[PDB]
């Protein structure tokens, strides 16, 4: 009987339970965006990781949801290593921050992924 | 007869149409039939008066405008009947419902009666406030995307002390779980009172949110006797600033509902919705409502969420997920989709899957639902071998397991079994929860 | 089974007992369906769970004590289980309906399922307000002895503008009979907006009132999409200081009819309650809830008023009819009471006989129902040859004929005719009816 | 103009349409200026914005889908607009109006702009409540 | 005429006077046009009646003091009414507009009239409340001096997800901007309801501010179809805490945009006013009102900031910029200011120019308008290459660059290309922005 | 496509987002306000550069706004360098304090002038 830790087990939400993901697998789930015709972009944060509540506590209203946007939203991008790339490039001039990618369902008119890629040393 | 079977009749965009399962007493043929139920659930006396010569009738009149034979059943037939746009009062499913199936069920030409669909025009949904939130916005605000959101339901029901009650759901919630919830029967009770159990809930859910990092909430139910009631517990939740609360819709009915899908929009708070009651009414082919027409209903009046069964009829289920989730459906016969329906943007409710379920079901349940779906494990998390948390890490872990191998384009239906497999390889938790239940 | 089916278990009188009339699958026993039917409807989990042991289960467990074989039916059996007082929220009868209704009906093992009877122990019995006012109040209020009450449902129940409504109600009072009705579909709607409604029938029931000399009064409908709205017409009946209001218990809900309930006890007003939707629900034998549940239930929400059918199985109908009127109700099956039932002084209910009679009903009604109800004519008061006021009075007239014959030792059943004939050769408004209905 | 000046378009029983009187600028064609009061009165900007890629603009444009010449009048047409349902705040006349003629009157293609009439569909038509009373209650 | 044209009148200082541009039919003598014009907006009657026997009429009369004609205009003159103090309701711009504007345009001896300019006097100017705030106190409580301020329009207008405009609104900000800004048409609509609007705005804005360490604000559009639901958008953005509102005062009206005006003074929230349909009644100089007269009744309902224009005629946008500034300002016929206007002290509006601009216009907008006003850009910022942030950036260090070079004494009006050029040697975002442009 | 930073990059209004300023252009600003019969005005923070919100949270309501006045206003002063003077005594003693220069405008009753003329190292 393993009990469940307590310490420095902060999670990011979907796909945050699994191993760490792999580039070849980090590649298969920027495939599933473009397969299906949804935007990817890159956010990072350095200073708030997860979720808190600063400015106000009335229902529904959390600080630490909104992360910085790298550049922009790669429309037309048809080659997962595009991403990847973009990932390289945001941890060499970030290597602090948690980087994430999320997807952009035009369509839907919402943001529709969200899987962390990348977290500093001891996350 | 004369003045209720229309078979010429074209219907208007403005019009209401219900699609009912017709059993006629043996001697009384399909069109009188038809045509009693049109009377019977609008205008037609047992005897003339004078003052319908004050009005023009026919312009209130039901419709009884198209009839078709039951495939394999004895004496069974699918009537047609069209309601004009005035005989309904707006942003009332009240008095829909009351128009439509107050009367003609207790019809003595039938031998039985049920209500399978109804179209409701989109003049008469845009009357509806509709659902506070919505699929988008819910996704918004708890900032959770590209999988199903999982739920768990505290037991045993009655018993446990508020204190132990909070307990449960701090250990639910920081295994994985997005949501705990309140059993439908629990409202306040002797041995707990409903303000010590929001209370304690409150606490247990803070806690968890802080150590995982990840929003988290519980259905704080707020079912009441009176309207009054159901109003504090609904204020107490806004107070301590939580995300969502519940409501039996049935036991407590559409009127309170309403009134509390109001106070939610007006508060930004999530409304999760149970179906307690629903099989009193929609068990029986030959007579009742069948659940489609009670989520239609729900989505009028408003609600986040609404428990829609486990399927593990499929494809009728699949017809109504879809009622309740898309803008616009077409009709479709194989799924008991008897009507197109439209909804003018009008936001889609989350269906939430539930009932027996444990982890071996999980490939199953996502390639069903889909990503807009809440997956509620009750005895799934609080019958792990190692407790809660381990129970919750387990359901998480195998979601996000399933989920990942969709994305990588991994057949579900095919190898769901392996997935699974696979990943108890690496996640002690799950492999546990394998040993216990297949 | 061994938790549940509980053969040597003896009630106690805090225990809320149910009367289920349980069908199982082929092949599932009595015994492991009556348990699947209590398990289901309170405590029981598909899996185990550790927080089962922080709490004592067998004092919140339900149990099937009884059961025995229904006769000439083919695998059906009546299953008695007993609730511990502690399952319920006092004085809410949406939560009493949730924890026993909400769930046990969609259980698989069972092929239908309906609720016969409650037994409500009177420590529950003691938690609600029961009827505003009840029978003997509003005779008090109204001043009338001695005799049933007369009302009349307005139709065309849509069509006619708020002024032609009301006055066909004030040529209706004018005539005799004591209440004019709005139909249940009658809420507000685009040819006739509800206040506008509560305002000309007022004018309209003041007038008869001051003609006649008798009181009057209009079941002004408040049935609503919300809470809010619902409030807002009752609070302008207040206003307008009319006697009473009415409430579709069954769309509206029971949370918002408690609300009503209370209101309407604070401020005076009787309630009328109309039962529509009932009969998709209480129709079939096999599967739901018999009405006599749904009138116990009204009984303690609250109202003055509750519609209960026509008679003209009799017997059945005579066993609610009891179980609405008096304070102590014994056991009878052959009258379908399944329990003893006692109602420590809350206030008895009067029935309301209605739908599709006339004139030569009316001993009948009188000897079934007795002086304590209401005899309801829409179509028997509006379809009389001279008009309104004509048709009440012949009902007012063949009413008290037949008071008069009944106090004076004449048999109503054997020479009801010979009264109303009687009646004829000095009440031309009468012979009239008479010439017609026949 | 591509966007939205669409002759082929079919009006849907849940658009608003508009029937603006255009005096379009000397050397400004009728179709440019009916797509201009459409853009205008709708989406439209004057630079690309990368927003525009997070929907669907062609669910919430306004379409000129009818252009028809002025009698007796010196380079005068009548351009008919539909805008979505969407668009629009049930109940609210004043968010009708600030969508439909809130912008455009100022547009300096055009030299002069009159809103003639606008069909309000019964899907809008019945979220708001109306006349107090109406012809028929007041006698 | 004899009692309307009064050349030899001598003006009140307690006199509204109002300059009307007269386009008289032919054959209507200017002397006539003139009377007509002040009869038709005060007392004057087409048939005489016994009443006005019973008062002074002279001390209620419009008076036509003096005409002149109109340079280079076929048939046009301007003709100056005054109006006596006594015939307006205190505080009321509705019964100002109403009293002088509300019937003489329809006049049919005229062919066309247009309202060119009003002189309040200072005793009526008294009886309003005036802006919240106004330039200096907003300047205080924001802590920002020394140089224009910068705001941006979300686009597009509709179609994002609250989310996804909140998420715009965070990355414009963060980048330098002071505001950020809902457009005239949202409101609240079926793709973005307005609480999760406010919700999500209030997230982004916090953060920005946290990042940068500069106040800022984001306009809430609080325009809704009644006053209650206007008024409950303000509240909810009162509760969060935030710096500025808006709202549409001409959709809107003036009734409903003083009692915002009113509980934004109260609740210390800054208002920013929106003219959406100006141009209909502002744009043809022969008929209508120029948008100067609508900006003095701003100014007396009440508003902090109020959209003037992009200039890049000049003169006669510098003329009602004093108007909407300055606490007097002189009579000036080159700037189409027909009356010395006084204030006493009511505080200054604060000018928005925005349309089309971008980097560029810059060094012209520096000068035109000088520090107190708000340089709004919306595609301006959205439009840049490497998105929001640095497409604020690129504003901020331009603007900054031209604040600058003009407090070291360089020419703006010569130099300014020069000054731009300059800064994006050592800044990339604005080199990036200037590439775009120009 | 460069990315705009995210840590470390506070802000102090206007001019703030130009290179710092060189004695000879601080000493330019400085005769603007001189020019305009402007009154200049020290102001040194040591604990609270930024604006944040510790006593209240109305609208309008920020703490952080206030900065401490480096003894009083320049009344009568002529010459730049009698500003630039005190800038430096100022350094001297508060060599870890953010100091700003502000004006005020008698005639118009307002202070209308704010910009930072130094900053501790590292910002
Ligand atoms: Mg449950
Ligand atoms: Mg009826
Ligand atoms: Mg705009």
């Amino acid at each position: 009987m393993q009990v469940w830790p307590i310490l420095n087990l902060k999670k990011y939400e979907t796909l945050s339970y699994l191993p760490p993901l792999t580039t070849d697998q980090l590649a298969r789930q920027v495939d599933y965006l473009l397969n299906n015709k949804w935007v990817p972009c890159l956010e990072f944060e350095t200073d708030h990781g997860f979720v808190y509540r600063e400015h106000h506590n009335s229902p529904g209203y959390y600080d630490g949801r909104y992360w910085t946007m790298w550049k922009l939203p790669m429309f037309g991008c048809t080659d997962p290593a595009q991403v990847l790339n973009e990932l390289e490039e945001c941890k060499k001039e970030y290597p602090n921050a948690f980087i994430r990618i999320i997807g952009f369902d035009s369509n839907r008119e919402v943001q529709c992924i969200s899987f962390i890629a990348y977290k500093p040393a001891g996350y | 007869k004369l003045t209720y079977y229309t078979p010429e009749y074209e219907t208007l965009d403005t019009d209401i149409l219900a699609a009912f399962r017709v059993s006629p007493q043996p001697g009384v043929p399909p069109e009188e039939a038809g045509a009693a139920v049109a009377a019977e659930s609008s205008t037609g006396t047992w005897t003339t008066v004078w003052t319908d010569g004050l009005t023009n009738l026919d312009r209130y009149k039901g419709r009884c405008y198209h009839i078709e034979p039951v495939a394999g059943e004895e004496n069974q037939y699918i009537c047609y009947v069209a309601y004009p746009l005035d005989l309904f009062e707006e942003g009332s499913v009240t008095n829909m419902f009351t128009s439509i199936v107050g009367n003609v069920f207790g019809f003595k030409a039938l031998r039985a009666l049920r209500l399978e669909d109804l179209r409701i025009p989109v003049a008469y949904v845009k009357t509806f406030q509709g659902p506070p939130h919505g699929i988008q916005v819910e996704r918004d605000k708890l900032n959770k995307y590209g999988r199903p959101l999982l739920g768990c339901t505290i037991k045993p029901k009655l018993g446990l002390s508020a204190k132990n009650y909070g307990r449960a759901v701090y250990e639910c919630l920081r295994g994985g779980l997005d949501f705990t919830k309140d059993d439908e029967n629990v409202n306040s009770q002797p041995f707990m009172r409903w303000r010590d159990r929001f209370l304690f809930c409150a606490e247990a859910l803070y806690k968890a949110q802080a150590e995982t990092g990840e929003i988290k909430g519980h259905y704080l139910n707020a079912t009441a006797g009176t309207c009054e009631d159901m109003m504090k517990r609904a204020v107490f939740a806004r107070e301590l600033g939580v995300p969502i609360v519940m409501h039996d819709y049935l036991t407590g009915g559409f009127t309170a509902n309403t009134t509390l899908s109001h106070y939610c929009r007006d508060n930004g708070l999530l409304l999760h919705i149970h179906r307690a009651m629903h099989a009193v009414i929609d068990r029986q082919k030959n007579h009742g409502m069948h659940f489609r027409v009670l989520a239609k209903a729900l989505r009028l009046s408003g609600g986040d969420h609404i428990h829609s069964g486990t399927v593990v009829e499929r494809d009728i289920t699949l017809g109504f997920v879809d009622l309740l989730r898309d803008d616009y459906t077409e009709k479709d016969r194989s799924r008991g989709i008897y009507f197109t329906q439209s909804w003018v943007s009008t936001p889609g409710v989350l269906p939430v899957a539930s009932g027996g379920i444990h982890v071996w079901h999980m490939p199953a349940l996502t390639e069903i639902f889909g990503d807009d779906s809440v997956l509620q494990f009750g005895g799934g998390t609080l019958g792990h071998p190692w407790g809660n948390a381990p129970g919750a890490v387990a359901n998480r872990v195998a979601l996000e397991a399933c989920v990942q191998a969709r994305n990588e384009g991994r057949d579900l239906a095919r190898e769901g079994n392996t997935i699974i497999r696979e990943a108890t390889k690496w996640s002690p938790e799950l492999a546990a929860a394998c040993e216990v239940w297949k």
